[PDB]
C-alpha cells in the first residue's frame, strides 16, 4: 500500500493517475491532510491532483515534464519500502559527568563460600576496579557476564 | 547415570556468581600461594604474558612440592620459595619432563569433563569459553557429585578405590617426612594412626595450606598431630555405595576411610573413585 | 470513500504522544479496534529518531504482558510507517482520576500492583519506558492498566548508564531533573511512586505553579501526606521518593512490602573503581593520550572526556576494545574509568588498563 497525501485547503480533493486510468478518485480530509492509501504495483507510476478546480501535482514530491508539456508527479515504489526493517535501514542513510554512585557498589567486598559472590547490576559490568599496589604487585578485577552467569576475575599482575 | 552425564553440558554446573583468580607467571610464587589463603581459593590458572595464553594451574600441590624440594631445616629461610617466581619453578618441577595446560569447554558434556580429571590424573579443571578465551570456573569432584546427589531421587561387593598398600602417617610423624609421602605416593590424604593400627586423625593437602596461612611453613620438623592443632569420618564395607556417597556429601568431605571393627584401616575410597565408578 | 490501512478503517485521532499521531482503526469485516501510530519516515529522518523506532519496534513486538499495550504489527510504506496496537475504551487514567476523585485504598492498591507488574516486565527485559505518568497509563472496559508511551524509552546496556533527561517534570527523578547519569530503572521506581500518590490522593506530590520551587521541592523529596493515607502505604511512598537512588526501593523492596503484598494476584509476578587524579580535566586528557600513543594504541575521541581505543595484540594478531571515561568525584578530586568493549578477552582487557597506570596518578 501507498500513502497519498495533499497538504493543504480544500473543499474537494481528487488523486487522478495512471494505477486508475486517470480517473478522479476522492481524497479525505482530516485537518490540511487530505489522504487516500491504496496497494500499487512496485513499478513507476505517475499521478496529479484535482485540488479544487484546478489540476496541480505536489510540488515537493518528485515530477515528470512530458514531450507535450505534461507536469506529473512521479513515484518509483521500491520492495524495499514495504518491508519495515529494510525500510528504516534504507532511511538512516565541556565539564567531566558527576560519577554515578552505582560505579562505587561492589559484591567482593560486600560460614559461606568465599569463591561464591552477590549477583551484580548490570551497570557495574566490564569495569575496572583495583587494589592498591601494595609490596610492587597489582591487583586487578573486573566482573563479567557469560550468558545468564557472571564471573569476577582478579589478576594478580606485578609491575 | 553415565547416560545423565553424556546430555548434561558443563555450564548448568557454573554457578550464577563465582570468583576467579588469576596469577601471572611472573609473580613471585610465595604472593602467589599467600593470595590461595588470602582469597579463599584452591587452585588458580596461570597466564603466561609473553605466550599470550594460560599456561597452567597453580595448586596446593605445588606448595607441597616446593616446600619438600627446597627445605632444608627450622633454622634456614626456604630462600627458594621466599624468591621464586611462579614462571622460575614451573620450569624446575618440569623440565625435560614437560606437561600442557588440560581444560574443558562450557558447551562439552559433564562425562568428557569426568573423563578428563580421571585421563589426565588431576582434581581441578578450568573451563574455558571457545569465543573470548576467558576461564570461567574450575570444576572441583565435590561439585559435580553434589549435582549428581540432587539427581539422585554395598562396599565390599563392589570393591571401588585402593584398598591395598595404603600410604599413611604416624601422631609423631613430622610435616616434611609426610610431604615426601604426598609426594612419591601422589595421594591426597594421610591417615594419622596411634600405637595400635588405628586411625585418630587424618592431614590431607588442605592442612597443608594453613602452614602457609599461619605462616608457620619454616618448621616442617613439628608431628603432623602438632600440625593439626589448629582444629573423623569413617565408613565399613558392609554399608551400601548409596548411603556413603550420601555420608560423603552430607559431610562434603573428599574421601571415607575404610575402617575395622575396632577403628583399624582396611583400604580407602575417594570422589575420583566413585566418579570413575559412575563413568 | 474510507482510509484504509490492514483492513482496518482510520478514524479519529486519540493524541500526538512522543513520536506521531495515534489514530483509531475499525476492521472492515469484524468491527475489531485498533490504535495505529503513524511514523512519518521523512519526518522520524528529520529528528535523528530512525535508531530509537527501529529499537521500540525490536522490543514492543516480543512483549506479551496484560498491562503494557500490545504492538500487532508494523505496516511499512514508502511514505509513512503505520504501528498496529490494541485498543483501550478508557483512555487516559489521568482523565479517570480527573472525573473522579482519588481511588480507594483497595482500587488504588489493584492498580498499583498492574503498574508495577508491567515495569517490571520492561526490566526484567532491559527495557526502562522513561516518561511513565497517569496520561501514558490507559485503562481498558474492566479498569486494567496499560502502559503505553514507549517513544522516550531506552536499552539497559551491560556497564552503561543513561544521560537523556525525559519525562514530565512532576513525574521526573531527581537525578533526572539534575541532569545527572543513571542506571535506568531507578528512574521507573520514582516516576511508579509518584503514580502511586495520584492514585491514592487525587493529586500530586511535587506540584507548583512556580518551576524552580517545584524542582527544589523535588530534589529535597519532601511531600505533603494527608491524613487519610495508610501509614503503611505512607511508609511505601517514603522508600520509593528517596532523593538517593542507593536508598531507593527496588522492585523487590516493593514486591516484599506488606502494603504491595496484600490481595496481590499471582498472574503478576579495599577496592577502588579505576585511577583518581586531582588534576584540571583538560590536562587529564592530554595527560592520559600522551600516554595512549605512547603505547601505540588506536582510539577515537568521542566526547572531551570519552575516548574508545583500541590495540594490536603481538601475539593471538586479534584487536582489542576498551573504553576510558573521566567522572568527577569532588569538588576537588576526578577519576578515569575502564570499561570492557566486547569484539583470553578479559585477561587481555586488564593487561591493556594495567600498563596505562604504571604511568599515571592515584
Ligand atoms: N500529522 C500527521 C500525519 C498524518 O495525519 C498522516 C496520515 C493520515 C491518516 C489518516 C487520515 C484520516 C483522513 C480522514 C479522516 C480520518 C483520518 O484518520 C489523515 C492522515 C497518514 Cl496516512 S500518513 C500521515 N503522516 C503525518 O505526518
Ligand atoms: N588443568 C590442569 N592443567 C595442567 N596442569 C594441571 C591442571 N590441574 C592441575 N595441574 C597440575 O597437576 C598437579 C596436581 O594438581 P591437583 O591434584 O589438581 O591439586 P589439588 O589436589 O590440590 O586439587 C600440579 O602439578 C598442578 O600444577
Ligand atoms: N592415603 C591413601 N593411600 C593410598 N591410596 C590413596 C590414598 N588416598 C587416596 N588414594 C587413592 O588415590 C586415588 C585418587 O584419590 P584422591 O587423590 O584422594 O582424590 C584413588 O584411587 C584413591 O583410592
Ligand atoms: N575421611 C575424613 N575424615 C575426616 N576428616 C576428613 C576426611 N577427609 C578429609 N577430611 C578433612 O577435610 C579437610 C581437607 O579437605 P579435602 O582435601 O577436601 O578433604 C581437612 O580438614 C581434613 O581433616
Ligand atoms: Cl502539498
Ligand atoms: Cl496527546
Ligand atoms: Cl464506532
Ligand atoms: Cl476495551
Ligand atoms: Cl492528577
Amino acid at each position: 500500500p501507498t500513502v497519498f497525501r495533499w497538504t493543504g485547503g480544500g473543499k474537494e480533493v481528487y488523486l487522478s493517475g495512471s494505477f486508475n486510468n486517470w480517473s478522479k478518485l476522492p481524497l479525505t480530509r482530516d485537518q490540511n491532510n487530505f489522504v487516500a492509501i491504496l496497494d500499487l504495483p512496485e513499478g513507476e507510476h505517475q499521478y496529479k491532483f484535482f485540488v479544487d478546480g484546478q489540476w496541480t501535482h505536489d510540488p515537493s514530491e518528485p515530477i515528470v515534464t512530458s514531450q507535450l508539456g505534461t507536469v506529473n508527479n512521479i513515484i518509483q515504489v521500491k520492495k524495499t519500502d514495504f518491508e519495515v526493517f529494510d525500510a528504516l535501514m534504507v532511511d538512516s542513510q565541556k565539564a567531566p559527568p558527576i560519577l554515578p554512585p552505582h560505579l562505587l557498589q561492589v559484591i567482593l567486598n560486600k560460614s559461606c563460600d568465599p569463591a561464591l559472590l552477590p549477583e551484580p547490576n548490570h551497570v557495574m559490568l566490564n569495569h575496572l576496579y583495583a587494589l592498591s599496589i601494595k609490596d610492587g604487585v597489582m591487583v586487578l578485577s573486573a566482573t563479567h557476564r557469560y550468558k545468564k552467569k557472571y564471573v569476577t576475575t582478579l589478576l594478580y599482575k606485578p609491575i | 547415570y553415565t547416560t545423565f552425564m553424556k546430555s548434561h553440558r558443563c555450564y548448568d554446573l557454573i554457578p550464577t556468581s563465582s570468583k576467579l583468580v588469576v596469577f601471572d607467571t611472573s609473580l613471585q610464587v610465595k604472593k602467589a600461594f599467600f593470595a590461595l589463603v588470602t582469597n579463599g581459593v584452591r587452585a588458580a590458572p596461570l597466564w603466561d604474558s609473553k605466550k599470550q595464553s594460560f599456561v597452567g594451574m597453580l595448586t596446593i600441590t605445588d606448595f607441597i612440592n616446593i616446600l619438600h624440594r627446597y627445605y632444608k631445616s627450622a633454622l634456614v629461610q626456604i630462600y627458594e620459595l621466599e624468591e621464586h617466581k611462579i614462571e622460575t619453578w614451573r620450569e624446575v618441577y618440569l623440565q625435560d619432563s614437560f606437561k600442557p595446560l588440560v581444560c574443558i569447554s562450557p558447551n562439552a558434556s559433564l562425562f568428557d569433563a569426568v573423563s578428563s580429571l580421571i585421563r589426565n590424573k588431576i582434581h581441578r579443571l578450568p573451563v574455558i569459553d571457545p569465543e573470548s578465551g576467558n576461564t570461567l570456573y574450575i570444576l572441583t569432584h565435590k561439585r559435580i557429585l553434589k549435582f549428581l546427589k540432587l539427581f539422585i531421587t554395598s562396599l565390599e561387593e563392589l570393591q571401588i578405590g585402593t584398598y591395598a598398600n595404603i600410604a599413611m602417617v604416624r601422631t609423631t610423624t613430622p610435616v616434611y617426612v609426610a610431604l615426601g609421602i604426598f609426594v612419591q605416593h601422589r595421594v591426597s590424604a594421610l591417615p594419622v594412626v596411634d600405637e595400635k593400627g588405628r586411625v585418630v586423625d587424618i592431614y590431607s593437602k588442605f592442612d597443608v595450606i594453613n602452614l602457609a596461612a599461619e605462616k608457620t611453613y619454616n618448621n616442617l620438623d613439628v608431628s603432623v598431630t602438632k600440625a593439626l592443632q589448629h582444629r573423623v569420618l569413617k565408613c565399613y564395607l558392609h554399608e551400601t555405595l548409596e548411603a556413603i556417597i550420601n555420608r560423603l556429601v552430607e559431610a562434603e568431605v573428599h574421601r571415607l576411610v575404610v575402617v575395622d571393627e575396632h577403628d583399624v584401616v582396611k583400604g580407602i575410597v575417594s570422589l575420583s573413585d566413585i566418579l570413575q565408578a559412575l563413568v | 470513500g474510507r482510509v484504509k490501512i490492514g483492513h482496518y478503517i482510520l478514524g479519529d485521532t486519540l493524541g500526538v504522544g512522543t513520536f506521531g499521531k495515534v489514530k483509531v482503526g475499525k476492521h472492515e469485516l469484524t468491527g475489531h479496534k485498533v490504535a495505529v501510530k503513524i511514523l512519518n519516515r521523512q519526518k522520524i529522518r528529520s529528528l535523528d529518531v530512525v535508531g530509537k523506532i527501529r529499537r521500540e519496534i525490536q522490543n514492543l513486538k516480543l512483549f506479551r504482558h496484560p498491562h503494557i499495550i500490545k504492538l500487532y504489527q508494523v505496516i511499512s510504506t514508502p511514505s509513512d510507517i503505520f504501528m498496529v496496537m490494541e485498543y483501550v475504551s478508557g483512555g487516559e487514567l489521568f482523565d479517570y482520576i480527573c472525573k473522579n476523585g482519588r481511588l480507594d485504598e483497595k482500587e488504588s492498591r489493584r492498580l498499583f500492583q498492574q503498574i508495577l507488574s508491567g515495569v517490571d516486565y520492561c526490566h526484567r527485559h532491559m527495557v526502562v519506558h522513561r516518561d511513565l505518568k497517569p496520561e501514558n497509563v490507559l485503562l481498558d472496559a474492566h479498569m486494567n492498566a496499560k502502559i503505553a508511551d514507549f517513544g522516550l524509552s531506552n536499552m539497559m546496556s551491560d556497564g552503561e548508564f543513561l544521560r537523556t533527561s525525559c519525562g514530565s517534570p512532576n513525574y521526573a527523578a531527581p537525578e533526572v531533573i539534575s541532569g545527572r547519569l543513571y542506571a535506568g530503572p531507578e528512574v521507573d521506581i520514582w516516576s511508579s511512586g509518584v503514580i502511586l500518590y495520584a492514585l491514592l490522593c487525587g493529586t500530586l506530590p511535587f506540584d507548583d505553579d512556580h518551576v524552580p520551587t517545584l524542582f527544589k521541592k523535588i530534589c529535597d523529596g519532601i511531600f505533603y501526606t494527608p491524613q487519610y493515607l495508610n501509614p503503611s502505604v505512607i511508609s511505601l511512598l517514603k522508600h520509593m521518593l528517596q532523593v538517593d537512588p542507593m536508598k531507593r526501593a527496588t522492585i523487590k523492596d516493593i514486591r516484599e512490602h506488606e502494603w504491595f503484598k496484600q490481595d496481590l494476584p499471582k498472574y503478576l509476578f579495599k577496592w577502588h573503581l579505576g585511577i583518581r587524579s586531582q588534576s584540571r580535566p583538560n590536562d587529564i586528557m592530554a595527560e592520559v593520550c600522551r600516554a595512549i600513543k605512547q603505547l601505540d594504541y588506536e582510539w577515537k575521541v568521542v566526547n572531551p572526556y570519552y575516548l574508545r581505543v583500541r590495540r594490536k595484540n603481538p601475539v593471538t594478531s586479534t584487536f582489542s576494545k576498551m573504553s576510558l571515561q573521566l567522572y568527577q568525584v569532588d569538588s576537588r578530586t576526578y577519576l578515569l574509568d575502564f570499561r570492557s568493549i566486547d569484539d583470553s578477552h578479559t585477561i587481555e582487557f586488564f593487561e591493556m588498563c594495567a600498563n596505562l597506570i604504571k604511568i599515571l596518578a592515584q
